[PDB]
């Protein structure tokens, strides 16, 4: 079995540069508060 | 560690949970277009990856149970747990149907004319073929008994004639309800009482089909020497859900047919 | 009739590093590729669908 | 709990940083979506 | 007459079953009556209250499908 | 006598089945399916843990009412004693594995 | 590799984990649904559009909340990763049927979306009631698609709730008896069995009013000579447990929480405590009724509902009194988790009582379908399932990790989020005894001042959930790894380190049989 | 109707309305003993320096904090219970006017002896002349004579509704199909306000019902010109 | 009616194969005489266009949308009237 | 009305009393209370001299003849009227 273990090894994204977790970070939950949003605009722009 | 010293099971990895959970996607709104835009390929699609799925699903529990050698004890009496919970999640679907057909039938709106059956609808005759259906399910259930008999005895050939005799009588019932079906003078369309009568009978018709197909796989892995006359969990599973499906029906046909007709 | 489980047994215990779903053989991996791909495609349609079936 | 120090720190510039990062990537889209919001019933 | 009375028969918060029974009383009386005379009976009653507690919808439909023959009530 | 060709399983249990099988009828449960029965638990009768390897935990339920379980590496060496009640532990090797 | 791990598991951490993501990531959807509906209720007037547009909004709050974040990551989360570790289990009885547990969700999550894409949406409430959720009141493709994703989900927590029951009870060690297992996997064991009896007569519901728009059933439908009521009973049946289903793992956590922070061994009155999950479990089945007084049932049958559902106090009671035995003679530690705790203590208390008012059936006529019951609900839900999620998290955080979370961050986001909640709901008790009814876009002026500070109110929360992801991202930018964990002799999860090994108990615990 | 920054009920317009506000006292007064109880027993069991970490006795208090709350139950469930079947008590209406829920609107049918019918609509915003009430003010009231025994026979011809009117404290869902009874009796007359209390559509919050008591004279002339 | 067949309906095979064949069995015979000994066939009845029956609020989806999934021309009317 | 209560309610004392006097018996402690707080007293029913009731083909061997084994003076009415 080569699966990794320890700190940082049982998630299914990469922490190892800060920045760059920020960045995924960001878009994952960004992207769920986001939704919404434009779902309601989805809807007001039709007829 | 790494030498395991319990004797449970860690199943490898299996790509049959994402296929099947993808497949449900598939059927539901495949259903989804059927229903609205008029279109049947999706839930074609759908209806052929979970076959897939499932057949691939089960043939691994069968390598890893009859050739493998990961059934222990302590695996099997884990698999009974599983099963039982299973038919009692069963027991209760069947339950918001009855109890539908109950709260109908116990107060029929003026709009069916303030009676059961409501006036219009023709209810078929109990002592005709709903009692040879009765009567089919029953023996089916006694056939079956005397198969699982012979197998914790070792008799192959009377194991599988027995669960042959319950194979075809359980046959013999969908082919007689099928022609019910087209015989009979109400429909999905007819207020409550056919609404109430289609959906318990046919999701009940589904269940003996399922039944059905479960003990063919039994009949073929029997040729195939896979059950020994001490392990057969299949087996049992397999006469666990045949005879809830007799009595599902011993309630329907109680219940719907004779009561509430 | 047959029995021949046994020679599905040490079939089976064939310490080949595959995982059960492929141990079988190479029809395991056509079915496989086969079911893997009607799944993404169908969801793919599926998607195609849902979305075009979202405006007017 | 006790716990080894910081492999990696973050430094209270850092923090800031991620902070608004955080704050603006919920703050942004929403506030967009709501400030033409009379534009889309207006069509 | 005020309006229809207390019913013990009809005692609970849903009142469907009390137009209901009267709008069949009645008619039903209306037919007896004249399938003999009866010096020219009529049986009121049942029309005043099934009209006091009968929406007017269920009642105009009520007797649309006794015009077509198609009221599933037995009278 | 007398029967019709059904395999048994002593003749057709496979893997880890077959093992805990035969294991069983020697008596020995190399597969940990039975509850270890205590001994005396004082320093020169300690109860003996089995292991396969130079650690295991060890639970101890040291009044037998106790819905409370109390739990503790046992390392091979000199034997051990459960935190709230001493009770002897000593590491054994395991055995019929493999 | 990345496939075969994430997408192809049989490992209840692995699963565990991937819960909780789709857990957060929910969360955060339901989030913005919470935060529009606020910012159409704020000030008088209409912001979004009609009722249609804005109870989209309500109903697609209710279902994300419920079914999309506080029970996978309840369950599916906590429930697979610690279940397994605190009776030392090698993993769960169906580690593929439960890997197809979590991979349900996402599709069910997607019906769900599209369902608000297409045509108008479901404006129907989280109940979706027929004749309004029929073929006429919301003719089209979404109300069909919001219960097909009801079916997934449904069937993914029954498969769950069968490894669930499997497991807690055929995998503890051979000499351990279930009284001898924790709390929290007695939790998540009576959960699991709540699930398995409620959640298929939903199915049953649902599946009937969807022939009733698709194959011209019509078991709801008067005109067939259906019940538009029928339904109510059908779902409600699975509706009050659904409650309890989201409470009892939040008891069990809580249970966990304080008693570890109070440095006790064990919790105030273990079999008090089992006994009284097992009587709330028992109870929930035979009340759901009191969800229909305003209906048109006989008084006779309004009085049993009403008495029954009193009696839950009870076992609730001895719940409530125990915890607070078990901060006793404690050894108090004001870390962030047990803040979390005595906040669920106190607030969930207020709340439950709340819904001891709105028990009476004679003055249930004149709150039901207010806002009050909205008070209500937020207030155990809230402010007692979600404050029991956050105490969990940051208290096992470690455990699933192998990093520390900032505590002093950790006490700001709670000191923050307390307030937000308490303002936004607290008023709503007002504006319900005060008339203002339930899935209203608008309010006469009166009820200005209260939706003004509500909303306001709401706006807080906010700002704690976006101080509670940079709180996550800290803990995984720093990295300090744990080194030591307290009462460990007690507390299992904790005995293979930070995180636990991808396979834990390969070698079974040893215990006695004394 | 309610006032800006309203905390309780609406003031009593009907003896059960009355009833009710003191049920609700007597229940309040519950509530807020036992959480006033639990904020001082955590904050005490928090405030001290002293420990006892061993083993405690349990069930021997738990007798205590099991009989009592079922005390406190049979306290509440009396008056509530007394409260309940008086409301659906034996009483003997003089009139009866039915209403029905329609997608955004009610209409009303007086039909005991004329066949009055009406509808009811909400006056747009716009519509409103100076002094009425921003979303309640409905076309046409349902004119009653005050204190008097009315049954009102709720229903629809839809989608649930549920007619609802606190002030008198009174929800009846409207469903389509049935007959739901409600017994309404003022004892002052005046104009008394409600709303739609049942998810309905576009419109759910749209469409509310407002109830002008008069004496039985003027509500006499009212129905005659009424039609 | 009752039941008392003297003895033996429980444990050995030979015993479930006899109840198989000697209870079972033939009763499926029996039953299935009956049914055929009465098998002619009913009248289609009286067609009458009430309400509370051949619902539609919406189209099947299959066919030309007015007619079941088991619909059978002689038994069953459409709601306009019988098949012909 | 259904039941539910998660688990335990098979194989081992402790588990059996635990149901007895964790369920069993509180449930007759509440039927008890329930009882008699409904426990107020029947109007004496009115009497009407009914023939299909008060039946006497036959005395009694016992007492006067007339009086059944529990007879109840304020609620049992003789075949000519009540007790008194
Ligand atoms: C988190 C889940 C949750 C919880 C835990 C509760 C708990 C309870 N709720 Fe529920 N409630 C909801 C969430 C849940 N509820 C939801 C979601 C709805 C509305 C959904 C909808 O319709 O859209 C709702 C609606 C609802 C209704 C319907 C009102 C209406 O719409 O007309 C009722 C009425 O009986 C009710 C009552 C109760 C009761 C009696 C309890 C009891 O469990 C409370 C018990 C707790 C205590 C009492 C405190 C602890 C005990 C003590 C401190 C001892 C002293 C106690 C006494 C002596 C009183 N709630
Ligand atoms: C779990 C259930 C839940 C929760 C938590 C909430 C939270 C929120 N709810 Fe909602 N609500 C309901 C379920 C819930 N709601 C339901 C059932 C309805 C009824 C629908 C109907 O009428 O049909 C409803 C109704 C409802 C209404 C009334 C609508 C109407 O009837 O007109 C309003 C308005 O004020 C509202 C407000 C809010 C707000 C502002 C939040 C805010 O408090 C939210 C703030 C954010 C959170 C507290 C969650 C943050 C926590 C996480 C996201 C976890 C993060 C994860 C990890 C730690 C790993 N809700
Ligand atoms: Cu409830
Ligand atoms: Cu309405
Ligand atoms: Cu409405
Ligand atoms: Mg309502
Ligand atoms: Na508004
Ligand atoms: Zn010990």
């Amino acid at each position: 079995s080569h699966y990794e273990e320890g700190p940082g090894k049982n998630i299914p994204f990469s922490v190892e540069n800060k920045w760059r977790l920020l960045a995924m970070m960001t878009l994952f939950f960004g992207s769920g508060f986001a939704a919404p949003f434009f779902i309601v605009r989805h809807q007001l722009l039709k007829k | 560690m790494t030498h395991q010293t319990h004797a449970y099971h860690m199943v490898n990895p299996s790509p049959w949970p994402l296929t099947g959970a993808l497949s449900a996607l598939l059927m539901t709104s495949g259903l989804t277009m059927w229903f609205h835009f008029n279109s049947m390929t999706l839930l074609m699609i759908g209806l052929t990856t979970n076959m897939l799925t499932m057949y691939q699903w089960w043939r691994d529990v069968i390598r890893e149970s009859t050739f493998q050698g990961h059934h222990t004890p302590a695996v099997q009496k884990g698999l009974r747990y599983g099963m039982i919970l299973f038919i009692i999640s069963e027991v209760l679907f069947f339950t918001g149907f009855f109890w539908a057909f109950y709260h109908s039938s116990l107060a029929p709106t003026p709009e069916l004319g303030g009676c059961w059956p409501p006036t219009g609808i023709h209810p078929l005759n109990p002592l005709e073929v709903p009692l040879l259906n009765t009567s089919v399910l029953l023996a089916s259930g006694v056939s079956i008994t005397w198969a699982h008999h012979s197998l914790m005895e070792g008799d192959r050939k009377h194991m599988l004639q027995a669960l042959f005799i319950t194979i075809t009588l359980g046959v013999y019932f969908t082919l007689l309800q099928a022609s019910e079906y087209y015989e009979a003078p109400f429909t999905i369309s007819d207020g409550v009482y056919g609404s109430t009568f289609f959906v318990a009978t046919g999701f009940h018709g589904l269940h003996v089909i399922i039944g059905s197909t479960f003990l063919i796989v039994c009949f073929f892995r029997q040729l195939k020497f896979h059950f020994t006359s001490n392990h057969h969990f299949g087996f049992e599973a397999g006469a666990w859900y045949w005879h809830f499906v007799d009595v599902v029906w011993l309630f329907l046909y109680v219940s719907i047919y004779w009561w509430g007709s | 009739f047959e029995n021949r489980v046994a020679e599905k047994q040490k079939l089976f215990q064939e310490d080949n590093g595959l995982p059960v779903h492929l141990k079988g053989g190479a029809t395991d991996n056509i079915l496989y590729r086969v079911t893997m791909t009607l799944c993404l495609g169908g969801t793919l349609y599926s998607l195609y669908c849902l979305g075009w079936a979202s405006f007017p | 709990i006790t716990a080894k120090p910081a492999k990696t720190p973050t430094s209270p510039k850092e923090q800031a940083i991620g902070l608004s990062v955080t704050f603006l990537s919920f703050l942004l889209p929403a506030g967009w979506v709501l400030y033409h919001l009379d534009n889309y019933k207006k069509s | 007459y005020q309006t229809a009375p207390f019913d013990s028969r009809f005692p609970n918060q849903n009142q469907t079953r009390n137009c209901w029974q009267n709008y069949l009383d009645f008619h039903r009386c209306e037919k007896a009556m004249t399938a003999k005379g009866g010096d020219v009976s009529v049986c009121e009653w049942y029309r005043r209250v099934y009209k006091s507690l009968c929406p007017i919808s269920w009642v105009s439909t009520w007797d649309d499908r006794r015009a077509e023959g198609t009221f599933p009530g037995k009278i | 006598a007398s029967g019709g060709g059904v395999p048994t399983d002593e003749e057709q249990a496979t893997g880890l089945e077959r093992e805990v099988m035969l294991a069983a009828r020697k008596g020995q449960d190399p597969y940990n399916i039975l509850a270890p029965k205590a001994t005396s638990g004082t320093k020169e009768d300690p109860n003996l843990v089995p292991s396969i390897t130079n650690k295991r935990i060890v639970g101890c339920i040291c009044e037998e009412d106790n819905s409370t379980v109390i739990w503790f590496w046992l390392h091979k060496g000199e034997a051990q004693r459960c935190p709230s009640c001493g009770t002897h532990y000593k590491l054994v090797p395991h055995q019929l594995a493999h | 590799m990345f496939i075969n791990r994430w997408l192809f598991s049989t490992n209840h951490k692995d699963i565990g984990t991937l819960y909780l993501l789709f857990g957060a990531w929910a969360g955060m959807v339901g989030t913005a649904l919470s935060l529009l509906i606020r910012a159409e209720l704020g000030q008088p007037g209409t912001l979004l559009g009609d009722d249609q547009i804005y109870n989209v909004v309500v109903t697609a709050h209710a279902f994300v909340m419920i079914f999309f974040m506080v029970m996978p990551i309840m369950i599916g989360g906590f429930g697979n990763w610690l279940v397994p570790l605190m009776i030392g289990a090698p993993d769960m009885a169906f580690p593929r049927m439960n890997n197809m547990s979590f991979w349900l969700l996402p599709p069910s999550f997607l019906l769900l979306l599209a369902s608000s894409m297409v045509e108008a949406g479901a404006g129907t409430g989280w109940t979706v009631y027929p004749p309004l959720a029929g073929n006429l009141a919301h003719a089209g493709a979404s109300v069909d698609l919001t219960i097909f994703s009801l079916h997934l989900a449904g069937v993914s927590s029954i498969l769950g709730a069968i490894n669930f029951i499997t497991t807690i009870i055929n995998m503890k060690p051979p000499a351990m008896s279930q009284y001898q297992t924790p709390l929290f996997v007695w939790s998540v064991m009576i959960t699991a069995v709540l699930l398995l009896l409620s959640l298929p007569v939903l199915a049953a519901g649902i599946t009937m009013l969807l022939t009733d728009r698709n194959l011209n059933t019509t078991f709801f439908d008067p005109a067939g000579g259906g019940d538009p009521i029928l339904y109510q009973h059908l779902f409600w049946f699975f509706g009050h447990p659904e409650v309890y289903i989201l409470i009892l793992p939040g008891f069990g956590m809580i249970s966990h929480i304080v008693t570890y922070y109070s440095g006790k061994k064990e919790p105030f009155g273990y079999m008090g405590m089992v006994w009284a999950m097992m009587s709330i479990g028992f109870l929930g089945f035979i009340v759901w009724a009191h969800h229909m007084f305003t209906v048109g049932m006989d008084v006779d049958t309004r009085a049993y509902f009403t008495s029954a559902t009193m009696i839950i106090a009870i076992p609730t009671g001895v719940k409530v009194f125990s915890w607070l035995a078990t901060l006793h003679g404690g050894n108090i530690k004001w870390s962030p988790a047990m803040m979390w705790a005595l906040g669920f203590i106190f607030l969930f208390t207020v709340g439950g009582l709340t819904g001891i008012v709105l028990a009476n059936s004679s003055l249930d006529i004149v709150l039901h379908d207010t806002y009050y019951v909205v008070a209500h609900f937020h207030y155990v839900l809230s402010m007692g399932a979600v404050f029991a999620i956050m105490g969990g998290f940051v208290h096992w955080f470690p455990l699933f990790s192998g990093y520390t979370l900032n505590d002093t961050w950790a006490k700001i986001h709670f000191a923050i989020m307390f307030v937000g909640v308490n303002m936004t709901f607290f008023p709503q008790h007002f504006l319900g005894l005060s008339g203002m009814p339930r899935r209203y876009s608008d309010y006469p002026d009166a009820y200005t001042m209260w939706n003004t500070i509500s909303s306001m109110g709401s706006f807080i929360s906010l700002t704690a959930v976006m101080l509670m992801v940079f709180i996550i991202w800290e803990a995984f930018a720093s990295k300090r790894e744990v080194l030591t964990v307290d009462l460990t002799t007690t507390n299992l999860e904790w005995l293979n380190g930070c995180p636990p090994p991808y396979h834990t108990f390969e070698e079974p615990t040893y215990v006695n049989l004394k | 109707m309610a006032y800006p920054m309203q905390l309780g009920f609406q003031d009593a317009t009907s003896p059960i309305m009355e009833e009710l506000l003191h049920f609700h006292d007597h229940t309040l007064m519950i509530v807020f003993l036992i959480s006033s109880l639990v904020l001082y027993i955590i904050s005490l069991m928090l405030t001290t320096k002293l420990t006892h970490t061993s083993t405690m006795d349990a069930q021997e208090v738990e007798t205590i904090w099991t009989i009592l709350p079922a005390i406190i139950l049979i306290l509440i469930a009396l008056p509530s219970l007394r409260i309940l079947y008086m409301m659906d008590e034996i009483n003997n209406p003089s009139l009866t006017v039915k209403t029905m829920g329609h997608q955004w609107y009610w209409s009303y049918e007086y039909t005991d002896y004329e066949d009055l019918s009406f509808d009811s609509y909400m006056i747009p915003t716009s519509e409103l002349k100076p002094g009425e009430l921003r979303l309640l003010e409905v076309d046409n009231r349902v004119v009653l004579p005050m204190e008097m025994t009315i049954r009102m026979l709720v229903s629809s011809e839809d989608v649930l509704h549920s007619w609802a009117v606190p002030s008198l404290g009174l929800k009846t869902d409207a469903i389509p199909g049935r007959l739901n009874q409600t017994t309404l009796m003022s004892s002052r007359p005046g104009l008394y306000y409600g709303q739609c209390s049942e998810i309905c559509g576009s419109n759910h919050s749209f469409m509310p019902i407002v109830l002008e008591l008069v004496p039985l004279k003027y509500f006499e002339k009212w129905s005659a010109s009424m039609l | 009616a009752s039941a008392a067949k003297g003895d033996h309906g429980g444990t050995g095979a030979r015993t479930w194969r006899f109840l198989t064949f000697g209870l079972a069995l033939p009763s499926v015979a029996l039953c299935t005489l009956n049914s055929w000994l009465h098998s002619g066939h009913r009248e289609r009845p009286a067609f009458i266009p009430y309400h509370h029956l051949r619902i539609r609020t919406k189209p099947f989806s299959w066919g030309d949308g007015n007619h079941t999934f088991f619909h059978n021309p002689r038994v069953n009317p459409l709601p306009t009237g019988y098949e012909k």
